[PDB]
RNA sequence: UGAUUCAUGACUGGGGUGAAGUCGUAACAAGGUAACCGUAGGGGAACCUGCGGUUGGAUC
RNA sequence: GUCUCGUAGAGGGGGGUAGAAUUCCAGGUGUAGCGGUGAAAUGCGUAGAGAUCUGGAGGAAUACCGGUGGCGAAGGCGGCCCCCUGGACGAAGACUGACGCUCAGGUGCGAAAGCGUGGGGAGCAAACAGGAUUAGAUACCCUGGUAGUCCACGCCGUAAACGAUGUCGACUUGGAGGUUGUGCCGGCGUGGCUUCCGGAGCUAACGCGUUAAGUCGACCGCCUGGGGAGUACGGCCGCA
């Protein structure tokens, strides 16, 4: 019910669905959606379509913290990276900022093997 | 075909008003050939339309069209592991083809007495977004929204 | 990538840029790299066809400056 | 010969996100590519250099 | 009291040949999960799976 | 073959340390989904997950550099730093004076898996369990998951351990590169290792072609139709 005006979205992007995160800048959540919240399973949730709904669904949960202005960490590979950010700036955010934030070990853990399809 | 060497066929207007719309319309309701036979159910159709309304059997016959004809539809689309119903752009010349092939086939369905007062029964109801046909579009407009998010393939 | 959108930088802009940030980075291409593993003989294996591949191509290229078609 | 302390010279070899340029990008013989590494190696363990970006 | 050699022995191990009955379809094409090597575990059967290795892999 | 001076190198053994990431633990914000697939379901979540922020614990591997690049007898070797240590190469000389080459038996080294004892265990994952697929599905796919993968010491002694090409030496047209020395005035030479093409010649052909599968010499290993079979029996070795 405090104003922040000053916020952080996250997009966790990954291959099989899309997760927007609103938090203030000090990491503390305000709301989110996600693709496959927002109506969408199967095939339809790992769209960039999908990814715009649930950005905007997370614009509209946030609406009542009066924010103006974002900074944008996008995350993963997923198909919904460059959707909700469009989205974003579309909901009348003013998008300051945006970065990449994609985990990359430098080496790490092995990974899991090779499916045979 | 694979060649694309296809072109268009020219199409008389109607007699009693000049119209080739009109006159594809009387052609999706000819069958076995019998044009003459289904020129008078036009006919007889568009002048119970014509005084059910104030306005003259084209501008009624339009009225109903722009209630029936569909603006997007699905179509199938086999790519590298399924197939998905992808909304596409329905071209302004075939938006005309469904919608008097969908009258046509819903009046068809109805169960007055004559094909001309069928006819004039679904035209009518066209007007005022009631029946089948209308519905039909209302079908297809669904199928194309529940598949918007396949609109890139 | 770190993008900061500049004064009266319209958003489409920034937008285009974040995106060839990320592509100079290859960051899409390390992470599907990293999604499974792979044997030391197969990344070695791939190694070597790559190699081949940018070697005997030029090779064809060098003979086909020096022909006519027609 | 290259210094992990020339600084100035060794922020020409690496990227914006702090990764080190290939050789064939800069021309750099293989040689001083190699000693190059080195250098940017225990730059960045004294935090004269980054290791990646989002520092 | 040993050694060695030949014969023979309920039962049992795998092998060859014939014939084709039953069960599947492992390999040959990218053989429909690339094949194969060493090893280990599992499974009516061909085999499957892990780990490293090879190209005597098609596509790109 | 020795000495002198220098050069490059993931060569080996020991110790230390750094940053990224995964998992787990705690707490803050926050709320209905997450995860997964071809589609699903199992699984996880209102007992507050997933997401996001802070702090901690721990193991394993070292992004970029990175390269038909380098080193090593082969197997193999990749962050950074120190300590101990092997080989190779080059330039000028000096020194020894055939001290050489090959090698049955013998001895040593020898990937991965596996074995023994004691540790360790994040991630991955044989076996195993469940969910699917299917006519079935002891599989391929999904969710989990134990040996094992890691460390110390010992054993095992095998791989398409491959260039399917034993070691050493001499000789015989060329072209373009990589890498590492060195001489001379970017230019001209001269050494080492290495990649691709191709001439003569060779080859059943494919191809090889100064790093030979060409032309010769020295010594060793090995083959003698397919199956039975690299199996049986015996010996030796091994905890198996
Ligand atoms: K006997
Ligand atoms: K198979
Ligand atoms: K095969
Ligand atoms: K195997
Ligand atoms: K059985
Ligand atoms: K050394
Ligand atoms: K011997
Ligand atoms: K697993
Ligand atoms: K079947
Ligand atoms: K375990
Ligand atoms: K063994
Ligand atoms: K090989
Ligand atoms: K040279
Ligand atoms: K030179
Ligand atoms: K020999
Ligand atoms: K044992
Ligand atoms: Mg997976
Ligand atoms: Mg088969
Ligand atoms: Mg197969
Ligand atoms: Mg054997
Ligand atoms: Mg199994
Ligand atoms: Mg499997
Ligand atoms: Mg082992
Ligand atoms: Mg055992
Ligand atoms: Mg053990
Ligand atoms: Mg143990
Ligand atoms: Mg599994
Ligand atoms: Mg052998
Ligand atoms: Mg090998
Ligand atoms: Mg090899
Ligand atoms: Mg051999
Ligand atoms: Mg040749
Ligand atoms: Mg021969
Ligand atoms: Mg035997
Ligand atoms: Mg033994």
């Amino acid at each position: 019910r405090k104003q922040v005006s000053d916020g952080v979205a996250h997009i966790h992007a990954s291959f099989n669905n899309t997760i927007v995160t609103i938090t203030d800048r000090q990491g503390n959540a305000l709301g989110w959606a996600t693709a496959g919240g927002s109506g969408f399973r199967g095939s339809r949730k790992s769209t960039p379509f999908a990814a715009q709904v649930a950005a905007e669904r997370c614009a509209d949960a946030v609406k009542e913290y009066g924010i103006k202005n974002l900074e944008v960490m996008v995350k993963g590979p997923g198909p919904g990276r460059e959707s909700t950010i469009r989205a974003l700036n579309a909901a009348g955010f003013r998008i300051t900022n945006i970065t990449d934030v994609t985990p990359i070990p430098h080496x790490g853990c092995r990974p899991p093997k090779k499916r045979r399809v | 075909p694979r060649r694309r060497v296809i072109g268009q066929r020219k199409i008389l207007p109607d007699p009693k008003f000049g119209s080739e719309l009109l006159a594809k319309f009387v052609n999706i309701l000819m069958v076995d050939g019998k044009k003459s036979t289904a020129e008078s159910i036009v006919y007889s159709a568009l002048e119970t339309l014509a005084q059910r309304s104030g306005k003259s059997e084209l501008e009624a016959f339009e009225v109903a069209l722009e209630n029936v004809r569909p603006t997007v539809e699905v179509k199938s689309r086999r790519v590298g592991g399924s197939t998905y119903q992808v909304p596409v752009e329905v071209r302004p010349v075939r938006r005309n083809a469904l919608a008097m092939r969908w009258i046509v086939e819903a009046a068809r369905k109805r169960g007055d007495k004559s094909m001309a007062l069928r006819l004039a029964n679904e035209l009518s109801d066209a007007a005022e977004n009631k029946g089948t046909a209308v519905k039909k579009r209302e079908d297809v407009h669904r199928m194309a929204e529940a598949n918007k998010a396949f609109a890139h393939y | 990538p770190v993008i900061k959108v500049r004064e009266n930088e319209p958003f489409d802009v920034a937008l285009r840029r974040f995106k060839r940030s990320c592509e100079k980075a290859g960051v899409l291409a390390e992470v599907r790299r990293r999604e499974f593993y792979e044997k030391p003989t197969t990344e070695r294996k791939r190694a070597k066809a790559s190699a081949v591949k940018r070697h005997a191509k030029k090779l064809a290229r060098e003979n086909a400056r020096r022909t006519r078609l027609y | 010969e290259i210094d992990y302390k020339d600084i100035a010279t060794l922020k020409n070899y690496i990227t914006e996100s702090g990764k080190i340029v290939p050789s064939r990008i800069t021309g750099t013989r293989a040689k001083y590519q190699r000693q190059l590494a080195r250098a940017i190696k225990r730059a960045r363990y004294l935090s004269l250099l980054p290791y990646t970006d989002r520092h």
